[PDB]
């Protein structure tokens, strides 16, 4: 009845380190629910699971609070999470990167970047290609 | 100073207040809509975010514009637009709306609402997922934290 | 001529007229009408820009796609203006402020700024620039305005020798500060005004930069028919159905224009100025909820 | 021969009488347009307008292209009397925002290759 | 005839055979040709002044009574003298059948509109009038239906251009939309697909 | 076999007039609207915590387009051409010569983003496996001339991609 | 019933082509040649009418 | 191996940097210019050549179903290498 759910209420305030943890995660993320930690992100994102709850609930990411240049205790996105991470995060894999991890190749960036829009890292297009047609230069010689 | 303080502080409120109560009008053209019902649906609940559902032309803050821009509707958007109170800011949505898309070699399509309107945020999709228009808004929202126009004033 | 800047297209909104211009001062009433024209032929627009994007939104729509380039300068740092003026063969200055600020007195704005630009544009090999001076400017005027767009017109002719000095007459408008101030009061009989339309001004700029023998020439915009005051204020409040800045602009608007037929005007760039009558219901239809104006000439 | 099947006008006379009837109701409409949308031209140059529109058409020798062209105009009165155009439909006539053409061959031989 | 070959229906065929040798006969007076197809589909095509008699008879007569108009639209194919051709499709709900009906016009002859015997035709015939320039003579109201007020020539004959001859834009210093001639940063690319080597040797052509 | 929806008579005996007036008079059928209403507002609602929570998807979604390369490092693209010729938006540009040391590759490889549909015809068309519609569609624009993309771009967004990318066509290959 | 009107036929004012799209463009009528890297001649059955090449330029932006 | 102009652009895989004079440099002010860093030429130059004892070898460029179309090479020439037309991999029979 009542008692069981303020007691749930009251574990979910200890769960998150405290009273300063549960009203970080509050202002953070809008949501104070404990659930299984799946995974750890070398960029700092943690990565939580909870079977019981209905599907789409079911996994979530705390974001990290610092990313590569800028401060995120705030503004968060969700272009963020890593590629195996995204996979494994809108569930079109079973498997978290760390039971099996994608395969390493030397091209693979190391570094992952969020949405650069409105930034001076952003991207402006150009023509790949070479100039078509060369004009002829005339000599430097006079003529006369 | 206390001077820029007070400005940067009131420029923080505002932008705040601004981001967090964004009231959009959308211009429901085409498929690109029905994404914007399913945002709007319990899944995903613009609402939660502030963000309210079909606000009136008079009291909208951004225009959503979800669909293909036809020559024939093109004044009506750009009266709608202008009719629309400042603060107001433009979200395009779909490759139709973005650059003409599948019908941009056409003799009654716009190639792209920004040859009427200026936007601020392109969403990207045939159709963006809602989860797509929902990021669209968020980065808005962004810049619009970014944005700063007491300390412009103060400044100059 | 660097083959990139060679024109190719049929003048529209996706060609190229080989015109690479930088237009200060374009988030005012005269710098949104400039940046349409160039746009309106496919140049390649640069747009230094001191207060917030926001404000330099309706100048997005007015060109094709990469044509119009956005970046952030101040008028007290000679790098920023370096670098928004370092690929462009156009300058065009419209910096101007009606009023002082605590930042900035007419000094900063008509005389510092204009000669900063001039000598950074000339030493970056800046084909051309125009710059933008008052029709009433000299330097025994009463009025700071004045002398400081005299001082500042000699600067920049001093240090980019074969600048363009437009000296415009009281331009009036849809966005403009004098048929919208004169309807806005909801002395006279000795004031005579030169009204000159806007759009007659930016067809004038864009000419300009076109005219090749137009070089280091001194132009005067004016309109065609000299209006008293009072008689032109009276045609104001007619139009909009109405019956009928601090200590600056008063004595500004309450001199007469002066005339120098020694200076080439409009007309030797190929545009016929259109009377003041015609814009008069478009631009204060707005004021509202025929009898013309006597003229002297 | 050719025996052809009529629109509406047997001959060039038919044809020329329906031709008055639409410059007459074009004429008596050009002022309340001009009101009605707010138009910044002036009756004058409107009416001139419509006799640009008339007289580009002045070459036809045919009473079935003219009534199709009657038709045409007629539909066109139509839409702008019930005020289904908008002021950028009735000013799309002017082409103010074009710039000027020169048939000059010199001044065509400096633009480009059109000829 | 293995399984990805689609199925043949010869009963349907020669009762779409006997309808359409009855019809013929019934009006001579206006049909030139009847057809059937290898998927059993029914066509009758007939002269111009014959459309309201026709299609009536197909309306009222009680071994037709074709009370429904599926479809109403027109082919441009430059080649022929009578340039456009005018298709109607029939459905019959009591034997549960359709037909087609085909007639041929110019840019300067008009048809006569069919709103009488149908009423769904209305709109039809407007975008035909929209879109091919078909003039449908005695028509409650014939005007543009899909494309933009002022909007100049018919966009679905076939030598009009893909992309049109004007497009709008907000022009700012006459703050409105305005119209301007077109012009494309990338132009659209014209593929030549069409091999040699004929692919279906039953439509072969006499060489003349 | 048809049905009936609305062919049903009501009963005239007195109870059944007494129902129906009761009905009218005291509102039934709007305390039954208003309790159905009343219970749904006591139930779980459907909302996920975006962006902390994502939506479901599977390895077939067609999100940011990428081109990918081998595992030595080179890429696969050869400049066939035949995704330019199958996209039905025209969105695709491509120019192509051979490479210093005599390869087929391209020089310009650009997609248009703004007339792109979507379909994935480009990555189905492909025979090298080159060019593939990734995973990722969080990537709106503050400006138009960003959703040009050229080469450089493609080849980053797959080396930026390449291992979800990798994962979700060996998920998914075995269907094509 | 029939005006019988006897005059070449010139429907140029009813397609809505503007005026230098007219008497500018010069049109080509060919039977197009048989394209020499390949044996079939399918491809040269009909007559093809086209106009003439006008100018192409590049794009400032992506070329 | 990424290369910079002296103008100062990185120069891109395709051999693409606007020239010193060139205006439309002006698009990168203020803001970078995307430039991929790995060179796939020259990361197919770091590959080994493989040697294989027949005179004809089959390429499917790895993978099986996830590569490219299989070809086969002949290697009959002791001057060079037999090199994929897709994949750039190099084979060699064992000279001496
Ligand atoms: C009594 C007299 C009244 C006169 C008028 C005064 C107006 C009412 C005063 C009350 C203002 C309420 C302010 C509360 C805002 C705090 C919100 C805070 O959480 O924002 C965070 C912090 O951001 C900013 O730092 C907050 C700026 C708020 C204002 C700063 C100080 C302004 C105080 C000045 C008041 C003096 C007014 C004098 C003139 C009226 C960022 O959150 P946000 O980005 O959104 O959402 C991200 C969503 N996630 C987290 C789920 C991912
Ligand atoms: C023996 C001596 C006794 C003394 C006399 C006592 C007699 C009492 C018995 C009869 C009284 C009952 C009358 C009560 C009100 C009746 C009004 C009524 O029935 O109107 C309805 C219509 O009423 C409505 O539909 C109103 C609905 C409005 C929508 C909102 C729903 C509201 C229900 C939610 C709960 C309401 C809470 C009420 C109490 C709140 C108290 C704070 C009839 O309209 P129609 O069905 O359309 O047909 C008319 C054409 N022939
Ligand atoms: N009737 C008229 O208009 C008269 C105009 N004059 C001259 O014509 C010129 C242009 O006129 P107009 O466009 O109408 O004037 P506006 O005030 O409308 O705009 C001038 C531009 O200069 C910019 N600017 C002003 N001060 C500074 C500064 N300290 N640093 C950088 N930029 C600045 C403004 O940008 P911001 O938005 O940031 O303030 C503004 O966009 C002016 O030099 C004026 O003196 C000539 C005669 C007629
Ligand atoms: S943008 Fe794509 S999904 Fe939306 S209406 Fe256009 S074609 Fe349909
Ligand atoms: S997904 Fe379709 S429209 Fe987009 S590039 Fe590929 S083929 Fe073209
Ligand atoms: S289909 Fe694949 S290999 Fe061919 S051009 Fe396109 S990306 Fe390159
Ligand atoms: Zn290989």
């Amino acid at each position: 009845e009542l008692v069981q759910v303020l007691r749930r209420g009251l574990q979910q305030v200890s769960g998150h380190g405290g009273l300063r943890g549960y009203l970080r995660v509050l202002f953070r993320a809008n949501d104070v629910r404990v659930g299984t930690l799946v995974g750890e992100d070398k960029y700092g994102n943690k990565y939580y699971e909870d079977n019981k709850q209905f599907f789409g609930r079911h996994r979530w990411v705390i974001y990290t609070t610092e990313m590569n240049g800028r401060d995120t205790f705030w503004d968060v996105d969700g272009s963020m999470v890593p590629p195996e991470w995204h996979r494994w995060l809108h569930c079109m894999t079973d498997d978290p990167p760390t039971t099996k991890p994608p395969t390493a190749r030397k091209y693979i960036w190391t570094n992952h970047k969020f949405n650069v829009s409105g930034t001076p890292q952003q991207y402006v297009p150009y023509s790949t290609t070479r100039k078509k047609i060369q004009e002829w230069v005339p000599p430097s010689t006079p003529y006369k | 100073s206390r001077g820029e303080y007070v400005v940067a502080k009131l420029d923080d409120l505002v932008n705040w207040a601004r981001r967090s109560s964004l009231w959009p009008m959308t211009f429901g053209l085409a498929c690109c809509a029905v994404e914007m019902m399913h945002m709007a649906a319990p899944r995903y609940d613009m609402d939660r975010f502030g963000v309210v559902f079909r606000a009136s032309p008079r009291q909208s803050d951004v225009m959503i514009v979800a669909g293909t821009l036809t020559n024939k509707m093109a004044p009506a958007l750009r009266k709608v637009y202008d009719q629309m109170p400042e603060p107001r800011y433009v979200v395009s949505m779909g490759s139709c709306a973005n650059g003409g898309g599948y019908y941009h070699y056409s003799y009654s399509v716009v190639r792209g609402c920004d040859r009427i309107v200026p936007v601020d945020i392109y969403v990207p999709g045939c159709p963006p997922t809602a989860e797509a228009l929902l990021y669209g808004i968020l980065q808005l929202q962004r810049k619009i934290k970014r944005e700063k126009r007491l300390r412009i004033w103060y400044r100059r | 001529l660097h083959h990139a800047l060679i024109p190719h297209g049929k003048g529209g909104r996706s060609s190229v007229s080989g015109i690479v211009a930088t237009v200060f001062g374009a988030t005012g009433f005269l710098g949104r009408y400039v940046v349409n024209h160039l746009g309106r032929m496919g140049s390649q627009v640069i747009v230094p820009y001191r207060c917030e994007p926001y404000d330099t939104m309706h100048l997005r729509p007015m060109g094709d796609l990469g044509q119009i380039i956005f970046m952030e300068w101040n008028g007290k740092d000679k790098d920023s203006i370096r670098k928004v003026v370092e690929h462009s063969n156009v300058v065009i200055n419209l910096v101007g402020r009606e009023w002082e600020t605590k930042n900035f007195d007419f000094e900063d704005v008509f005389v510092k700024i204009p000669h900063a630009i001039a000598q950074v544009s000339k030493e970056a090999g800046v084909e051309k620039l125009i710059h933008i001076s008052h029709l009433n400017a000299d330097i025994k005027s009463p009025s700071r305005y004045l002398r400081s767009k005299a001082v500042g017109e000699k600067e920049v002719r001093a240090a980019f020798p074969e600048a363009t000095i437009i000296k415009p007459s009281d331009i009036f408008g849809r966005e403009d500060r004098f048929l919208n101030y004169f309807a806005s009061m909801r002395l006279g009989k000795e004031t005579v005004k030169q009204p000159v339309y806007i759009v007659d001004v930016s067809k004038g700029i864009i000419n300009a930069i076109k005219d090749p023998d137009a070089k280091g020439k001194t132009f005067a915009f004016v309109g065609p028919n000299r209006y008293l005051l009072f008689d032109l204020v009276q045609y104001i409040f007619a139009v909009a159905y109405r019956p009928f800045t601090t200590r600056d602009k008063v004595e500004r608007v309450h001199m007469s224009d002066m005339t120098l037929p020694h200076l080439p005007g409009l007309e030797d760039l190929g545009i016929q100025a259109t009377p003041l009558e015609l814009k008069a219901i478009e631009v204060l239809r707005r004021h509202r909820t025929v009898k013309p104006a006597k003229t002297v000439n | 021969g050719t025996s052809v099947k009529p629109i509406f006008s047997r001959d060039m006379n038919e044809a020329k009488r329906r031709v008055r009837e639409l410059y007459r109701a074009w004429y008596r409409e050009v002022p309340n347009t001009v009101h009605l949308f707010q138009l910044d031209i002036s009756v004058k140059q409107g009416r001139d307008k419509v006799r640009e529109m008339f007289m580009k058409n002045a070459h036809v020798t045919d009473p079935r292209v003219v009534d199709l062209l009657v038709i045409k105009g007629k539909m066109e009165l139509e839409e702008t009397i019930n005020v289904w155009k908008q002021r950028t439909h009735i000013m799309r006539f002017f082409h103010e925002t074009e710039a000027p053409r020169p048939t000059d061959f010199l001044s065509k031989f400096y633009v480009g290759h059109d000829p | 005839t293995r399984p990805t070959i689609r199925p043949r229906n010869d009963v349907v065929h020669k009762q779409l055979s006997a309808f359409g040798q009855y019809v013929a006969e019934i009006l001579p007076k206006y049909v030139q040709q009847v057809q059937v197809s290898c998927f059993n589909e029914l066509e009758i095509f007939i002269h111009p002044d014959g459309v309201i008699p026709v299609l009536t008879f197909l309306r009222d007569h009680t071994n037709a009574q074709f009370k429904s108009l599926a479809d109403l639209t027109a082919v441009d194919v430059p080649t022929r003298q009578n340039r456009f051709e005018i298709v109607y499709n029939l459905l019959s709900l009591r034997f549960n059948s359709r037909i087609r009906v085909k007639t041929y016009t110019d840019e300067l002859t008009p048809i006569e509109s069919s709103v009488t015997v149908y009423k769904a035709a209305n709109w039809y015939e407007r975008e035909i009038w929209d879109m091919f320039g078909v003039f449908f003579a005695n028509h409650p109201d014939l005007r543009r239906i899909l494309t933009d007020y002022g909007f100049e020539g018919h966009p679905f004959r076939k030598d009009f251009p893909l992309s049109g001859y004007v497009e709008l834009r907000y022009d700012d210093e006459v703050k409105r939309v305005v119209a301007e001639p077109v012009e494309l940063a990338q132009e659209f690319r014209k593929f030549d697909l069409n091999s040699p080597w004929e692919a279906f040797p039953a439509y072969r052509q006499p060489p003349e | 076999t048809y049905k009936f929806v609305n062919m049903r008579e009501p009963s005239m005996d007195m109870k059944s007039v007494t129902d129906r007036a009761a009905q009218t008079l005291l509102w039934t059928e709007l305390v039954r609207g208003l309790g159905m209403t009343l219970s749904y507002l006591f139930r779980e609602p459907a909302t996920i915590n975006y962006p902390f929570e994502k939506g479901p998807l599977s390895p077939r979604f067609r999100g940011e387009h990428a081109l990918r390369r081998y595992p030595s490092g080179e890429e696969r693209c050869i400049a066939c051409k035949l995704c330019e010729a199958v996209c039905p938006a025209q969105a695709i540009t491509i120019e192509a010569e051979p490479r210093a040391d005599g390869s087929r590759r391209t020089t310009r490889y650009d997609i248009d983003m703004t007339k792109c549909i979507y379909c994935g015809f480009c990555q189905e068309a492909c025979p090298v496996d080159a060019i593939v519609e990734g995973p990722n569609f969080e990537f709106s624009t503050e400006t138009h001339e960003e959703l040009l993309y050229n080469k450089e771009k493609l080849l980053n967004n797959g080396d930026k991609w390449e291992a979800e990318i990798a994962a979700n066509i060996q998920a998914d290959y075995l269907y094509r | 019933q029939l005006i019988a009107v006897d005059e070449k036929l010139d429907i140029t004012t009813l397609t809505g082509v503007p005026e230098e799209h007219i008497k500018t463009r010069k049109v080509r009528i060919f039977v197009p040649a048989r394209n020499n890297m390949q044996s079939g001649v399918n491809n040269t059955k009909k007559w093809k009418m086209e106009f003439d090449t006008r100018e192409r330029w590049e794009n400032p932006l992506m070329g | 191996g990424v290369r910079t102009s002296p103008t100062g652009e990185k120069v891109t895989h395709t051999g693409q940097a606007y020239d010193d004079g060139d205006y439309r440099r002006v698009r990168f002010s203020d803001r970078q210019k995307e430039v991929n860093e790995n060179f796939a030429i020259d990361l197919i130059a770091e590959q080994p050549v493989s040697e294989v004892g027949s005179r004809v070898i089959s390429c499917d460029g790895g993978g099986g179903a996830l590569g490219h179309p299989r070809v086969y090479i002949n290697l009959d020439k002791e001057t060079k290498t037999g090199t994929c037309g897709y994949c750039g991999l190099q084979f060699r029979q064992p000279h001496h």
